[PDB]
């Protein structure tokens, strides 16, 4: 979780 | 206390509604402000959110999209060294 980037 | 992900964002489950007093770009990918933008939030609009993030100078949260994806956008800022909160740029429900 805690998305990407 | 957070979870913590493969780039060092903290995050957990939180749900409530955001409604800024401000425009605010919103971010596709993740909570970066280098990312793509998805959007633009206006002022007085509202969003409801399922994610809460630290990361990139920021709490952000994060919701899903009309097209199933991924939203990202701050809603404060966060320093890191003191794990300090900013102003909230609107109200939360």
């Amino acid at each position: 979780g805690g998305g990407g980037g | 206390g957070w979870k913590t992900n493969k780039y060092g964002t903290l995050y957990k489950s939180e749900s409530a509604s955001f409604t800024p007093n401000t425009d605010i770009i919103t971010r596709t990918t993740g909570p970066f402000r280098s990312m793509p933008q998805s959007g633009v939030l206006k002022a007085g609009q509202t969003i409801h959110y399922d994610e809460v993030m630290k990361q990139d100078g920021h709490v952000w949260v994060g919701y899903t999209g009309n097209s199933g994806q991924r939203i990202y956008l701050p809603v404060r800022t966060w320093n890191k060294s003191t794990n300090t909160l900013g102003v909230l740029w609107g109200t939360i429900k």
